[PDB]
């Protein structure tokens, strides 16, 4: 059937992360673009479509990082990890041409080294040895020390065409030598030693000029020091007259130098980055230096070389343009407009054709990055084309002349996704028509009567234009929005590390809404939660955003609209220490809404919508809301509780020694969740009572030493209502990553043992005795009994990256476990076999009810493979959403890649079956009114002939 | 009430099944009434059946005779010297059945197995939809009988309320049976249920499987029965009273002559 329905109702989006390293070479140039991102992953996009052709992931943890990439004319090469494997890419296929080991150093810089014709060799610098490699291919024949390593620091490696090579060695605060070897053979020649006690830094600064010219800015005595490695004995300090002096004072100069890898030669061209934003373009000769085109602005800057003719990119913040103390608007109709002109580099013409304008839609970002793409065509044409980079994460590519500035943008903020949520839709026109045509609070019988009549007439007159429709017939979706008989398009909430909102939808899944943050720093904390739903009219939807630092310690909520996106006039203030903890009270109030409580680092409860009904309802709550807070460095697991108005109180407390054990993860039960059955048949007909607890949580703590044999590793099962451990299972020879998912009554969680190389599956299920408690009024203050807890073994040859449970509105259909692979392909399988009732020897009554004999062997079959083609790199997490017909479940697998599906439980028992052919039973319906027919005229007939015969 | 089901399900099942079960039945009525065929009757056994009907009547209505003439037919029937059912005798057919065997036959014959035919077509129906959802019965009903009312549907945790087509088309058997008479009459043969079970007034009511025999039954029962002139009793009516010739006489007045 997979096949038939290879895309109806399923898509994938491919991502890739923050572009670091991307050249914008291939003279030839057919659609190939190489980008080498920060999450180990490198991909190639396409300057005409914008797909991706080839992609690789290696790592993520914490190696196999990209430091350096070079690029020749048809290979790439890039250098991973940290100076330790070197693997060379090509571009016209996907593949590796050859690969590289180092020896354990340092990566500092790398760069071309050509012999007498072209490069021959790549030199590699690490912070004491230093090596040689071929480019062709993989080869290590020149390797050796330097004089001075240990108080020298060597960076920004120059190679001339010659067949030298130089190296730069610049201490923090003392002295500079620089040192140089020849190409054939390891020899040095001679060694150059100055004293300067301005030079600070030299990894990105000080860049090489002209012919072996080193020059470098000195904002102390606001002055440049030029000197030369080839020829002349020491430095030439020379002071700044001629153009404007104006350094900034806590400001670092930097130079942006440039030297075409194929030509021996180089360029004696470069800029200066003065103060915040302040280039100038300037010419050294040989001690006269030229300053033209003094740019007053010129936000962004690159350069480009595509024959003998060199061009420099400068891009500027015009369009009425106001400039504010660091970000620049424009005051015309949209606002934040930038322009990007072409400049010639040995002149300072202006080209009059070259002239980009194109303004972004939200505010804050601005350009970081950007690179260059020149080319020549026709006899009198330049034409180029630039990729600005957005200051957070996104992409974007201009064309020189055409009807629209954007030709393609890759949204690269969605890679890195922290929390999600699915909401619904508003209403159908309709049936809000019918619902409020309904609506009555108090009127007599004739006035239903009247309403009904109308109803009636209005019922017809759409009849009738109905009908009219027919007879004629026979002779944005962000306005629409509507819904169905089946709500399976929903509208999807992501958040990003990065602080971006993207609303996606389900259906189609193209960007709907698209927001941005004010300040968002690395790894903060973030959750989302929706409070009033749209099923209703009189207020609009309303959704709450907790958003926390590790850092400082800032606690913020946000209040926006999951539909439209902006925001609603309501926000609390939060004050005191960052909050600790929040929790969703199920009891609404105010119009149509939940009231939301967060906890402060005082131990005090604030609660979200302040309302006297609401207020008056949480104090005649008061002692029936528990609280539970649990810290891994501390190890302390603590419990308090609400007294009369507001007000914290110890009830129950736990201790653990962190040297023994350690918290990793603690998973509870789902606010979300009905039981349809509370028994279980048994053997011959007696009823088996479950154990449902809907106020219990479940820990997970580890061995912090790690051995071979000596492993500790458990899972505790504490109430959160009053200290008292139901279950503690403990192994003795398990570690690595657990995982652990908690569900109606029963609990998997998954391990790794040392002792034999496999993992090993663990279900516990919980069991109550054959008869009943009160089964009215379920509380943790009673009930004092304790559950039988049943525990199974089985092996699973992979590495569950993720694990999920489908869960059900009502929860009639079967409980199938979504596990991911290393792979990408996701496989569901049946709750039934990993039950803990599995007897060993086959059993009378057991093999007669319904069980199939114990066996640990779980074979992965490629049928129940729900990912046929679409495989996810990394799978980070899985999100199941209940439909509302019976069973369906929308299974949205998130990471390094967007992909959303159905599951189907047990096939389906919903929805009609599609080989339903109705010409057979339309055939058979007509034959047998045809039959009738001829039938009776038949018994008349042969009635009236007996009659008179 | 749950499980929400689709609008094209009760469209494309419901009615469908209702009219296939509606027009087999009217089908198999009209075909039983076509197949229907006249049995040759011999004038000897019309005969025979002919002065079985007098002597029964004459069973039946002999007060109201002379008691003269009630012997005189008496005599004829019986007559010790020659005798009419005495020396007319026609050919015997040996028989079998036998006390004991047939006394258990009544039961053994019954009507046991005419259940299969319909079990046919149920199982032709379910074979069509093979995962399907109909309808739920508001009856609450036990565990023990879903597995003869899903019969396709993989669920445990379900009710057994919710039916599958077969029983429905079961259900709808039995529904019209009555409703069948409605129509046609007191004497219906659309019964779905019984199809191949022969159901009619009959043909040749009179069955005379051996005539001597009968013949020797009728010449005892004739000669068990007594005479009792039930006109000797006229008393009755000489002290009463005349007022029902008062009584449409009235109403014989208003009716005029075409
Ligand atoms: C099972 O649990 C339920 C709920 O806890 C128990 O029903 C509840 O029992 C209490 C105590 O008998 C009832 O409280 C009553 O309050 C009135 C005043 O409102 C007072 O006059 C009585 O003396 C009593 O204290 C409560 O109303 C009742 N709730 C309901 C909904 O009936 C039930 O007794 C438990 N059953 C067993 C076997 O433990
Ligand atoms: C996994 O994906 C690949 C694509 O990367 C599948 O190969 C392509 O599959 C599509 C259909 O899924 C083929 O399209 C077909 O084209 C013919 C005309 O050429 C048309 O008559 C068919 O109706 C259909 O549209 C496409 O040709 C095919 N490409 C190649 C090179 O084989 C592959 O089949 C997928 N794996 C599966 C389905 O197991």
């Amino acid at each position: 059937v997979y096949e038939d329905q290879v895309g109806k109702f399923d898509w994938r989006q491919q991502y890739v992360g923050k572009v670091k390293f991307a050249s914008l070479e291939f003279s030839p140039g057919s659609k190939k673009l190489v980008v080498a991102t920060e999450k180990n992953v490198i991909a190639a996009l396409n300057s005409r479509t914008g797909e991706i052709l080839w992609r690789h992931v290696d790592k993520g943890t914490a190696e196999g990082a990209v430091d350096a990439m070079l690029l020749h004319g048809q290979d790439v090469i890039t250098v991973s990890n940290g100076g330790r494997i070197m693997r060379s890419w090509e571009t016209n296929i996907g593949g590796l041409n050859w690969e590289i080991t180092l020896d354990s150093g340092s990566f500092q810089a790398l760069g071309l080294v050509g012999l007498q014709e072209s490069v021959r060799y790549i030199a590699v610098l690490k912070k004491t040895t230093l090596a040689l490699h071929h480019l062709s291919s993989g080869h290590l024949k020149w390797v050796e020390h330097l004089p001075e390593s240990d108080s020298i620091h060597y960076q920004m490696v120059y190679s001339y065409g010659s067949g030298v090579v130089w190296a730069l060695g610049v201490v923090p605060f003392s002295h500079v030598n620089i040192v140089k070897f020849n190409v054939e053979d390891g020899e040095i020649v001679q060694q150059v030693r100055v004293s300067t006690p301005w030079l600070q830094h030299l990894s990105g600064a000080c860049g090489v000029v002209d012919e072996a010219v080193l020059v470098c800015p000195d904002p102390s005595s606001r002055s440049l020091q030029t000197l030369a490695l080839e020829t002349e004995w020491e430095l030439r300090q020379i002071p700044l007259q001629s153009l404007d002096l104006e350094f900034g004072s806590g400001f670092q100069p930097r130079v942006l130098p440039t030297q075409p890898n194929p030509v021996d030669a180089s360029r004696a061209q470069f800029f200066l980055h003065l103060s915040p934003s302040h280039y100038a373009l300037l010419q050294y000769h040989y001690g006269t230096l030229s300053l033209l085109k003094n740019f007053p602005q010129t936000a962004l800057v690159s350069f480009a070389t595509t024959g003998e003719k060199t061009v420099a990119a400068v891009m500027a913040c015009r369009n009425s343009f106001s400039e504010k103390s660091s970000s620049k608007d424009s005051l015309a109709c949209f606002n934040q407009t930038y322009t990007i002109n072409l400049y010639l580099v040995e002149t300072g013409r202006r080209l009059l054709d070259t002239t980009i304008t194109f303004s972004l839609e939200q505010s804050g970002t601005r350009p970081e990055r950007l690179y260059i793409q020149v080319f020549l065509k026709k006899d009198d044409s330049v034409g180029y084309r630039a990729l600005v980079q957005t200051e957070d994460h996104l992409l974007l590519f201009l064309q020189q002349l055409a009807g629209k500035v954007v030709l393609w943008s890759r949204e690269e903020s969605l890679a890195e996704v922290v929390c999600l949520e699915m909401v619904d839709l508003p209403l159908t026109g309709a049936q809000a028509e019918l619902e409020g045509e309904f609506g009555k609070k108090a009127d007599g019988l004739l006035g239903m009567f009247l309403k009904r009549l109308s109803s009636q007439l209005i019922l017809l007159q759409a009849w009738t234009s109905h009908l009219w429709k027919m007879f004629y017939d026979a002779r944005i979706n962000i306005d629409t929005l509507a819904r169905d008989e089946f709500n399976l398009q929903k509208m999807m909430v992501m958040v990003t590390a990065s602080g971006k909102l993207f609303g996606i939808e389900s259906s189609s899944g193209t960007i709907l809404w698209k927001q941005y943050l004010p300040n968002v720093k690395p790894d903060s904390s973030f959750k989302l939660m929706v409070q009033r739903t749209t099923a209703h009219f009189p207020h609009p939807p309303q959704c709450t955003l907790l958003v926390k630092d590790k850092e400082s310690g800032m606690s913020s909520l946000y209040v926006f609209n999951p539909i439209f996106g902006k925001w609603s006039q309501v926000a609390p203030p939060v004050l005191k220490r960052p909050i600790l903890q929040s929790l969703l009270l199920p009891v609404m109030d105010q119009d149509y809404a939940k009231v939301l409580l967060l906890i402060d680092d005082e131990y005090k409860v604030t609660a979200f919508p302040a309302t006297r009904n609401v207020l008056r309802q949480l104090h005649e709550l008061a002692p029936s809301i528990f609280f539970y807070l649990v810290d891994a460095e501390q190890g302390r697991l603590c419990g308090y509780r609400l007294r009369k108005d507001l007000t914290t109180e110890l009830s129950w407390e736990l201790t653990i020694p962190p040297e023994v054990q350690r918290i990793v993860k603690v998973k509870g039960k789902r606010s979300s969740e009905h039981v349809h059955s509370q028994g279980r048949v048994m053997g011959d007909r007696s009823v088996l009572y479950k154990s449902l607890n809907p106020n219990l949580l479940a820990v997970v703590t580890e061995s912090t030493d790690a051995h071979h044999e000596r492993t500790f590793i458990g899972i505790f099962l504490i109430d959160g209502v009053t200290g008292r451990i139901i279950h503690s299972s403990v192994q003795k020879k398990a570690k690595g990553p657990v995982h652990i998912v908690h569900s109606e009554n029963w609990v998997v969680y998954q391990y790794w043992n040392t002792k034999a190389r496999r993992n090993e599956f663990t279900v516990l299920e919980l069991y109550e005795g054959t008869e009943q408690y009160n089964a009215t009024a379920f509380s943790s203050l009673d009930r004092p009994q304790l559950p039988q807890v049943l525990q199974q073994s089985y092996i699973f040859p992979s590495s569950i990256s993720a694990m999920e449970a489908t869960i059900t509105e009502r929860g009639i259909t079967s409980r199938h476990l979504l596990i991911g692979l290393p792979s990408g392909a996701i496989l569901s399988l049946p709750k039934a076999l990993l039950d803990p009732r599995r007897p060993e020897i086959p059993t009378e009554q057991s093999r007669e009810e319904n069980l199939i004999p114990y066996s640990p062997d779980v074979q992965i079959h490629a049928e129940r493979f729900i990912n046929y083609n679409q495989t996810v790199s990394r799978m980070r997490g899985i999100y199941t959403a209940p439909s509302g017909l019976e069973s369906t479940c929308l299974v949205v697998a998130y990471g390094l890649d967007i992909y959303q599906t159905r599951v189907y439980p047990s096939k389906q028992f919903d929805v009609l079956k599609d080989d339903y052919d109705y010409v057979l039973i339309s055939s058979v319906l007509f034959g047998l009114v045809f039959a009738t027919m001829i039938t009776k005229r038949l018994a008349q007939v042969k009635l009236l002939n007996r009659a008179w015969r | 009430p749950e499980l929400l089901l689709d609008s094209n399900i009760r469209l494309w099942v419901v009615l469908p099944i209702v009219i296939i079960t509606f027009f087999v039945g009217m089908i198999r009525h009209y075909v039983s009434i076509l197949l229907q065929s006249d049995k040759k009757l011999t004038q000897e056994q019309v005969s025979d059946s002919q002065v079985l009907i007098r002597s029964r009547v004459l069973r039946e209505n002999g007060k109201y005779i002379p008691k003269q003439s009630f012997l005189t037919r008496k005599y004829y029937f019986n007559n010790p010297e020659d005798g009419f059912f005495k020396k007319t005798k026609r050919k015997v057919v040996p028989p079998s059945p036998m006390t004991d065997p047939t006394m258990l036959t009544d039961m053994m014959k019954g009507n046991v197995t005419n259940v299969l035919p319909m079990i046919l077509i149920g199982g032709w129906i379910n074979m069509t939809f093979s995962g399907f959802v109909t309808t739920k019965v508001p009856f609450p009903l036990t565990l023990r009988f879903k597995p003869m009312l899903q019969q396709g549907i993989e669920l445990l945790t379900l009710d057994a309320s919710w039916v599958s087509s077969a029983s429905w088309y079961f259900l709808n058997v039995f529904g019209l049976r009555s409703i069948y008479s409605l129509i046609l009459g007191q004497d219906n043969a659309a019964d779905q249920s019984r199809m191949m079970q022969e159901q009619m007034t009959g043909a040749a009511m009179a069955m005379p499987a051996d005539t001597n025999k009968a013949f020797k039954t009728e010449w005892e029962a004739l000669e068990l029965t007594d005479h009792q002139w039930a006109l000797d009793d006229v008393e009755e009516e000489l002290m009463a009273k005349d007022l029902h010739f008062e009584g449409m006489f009235k109403k014989e007045l208003q009716t005029s002559i075409f």
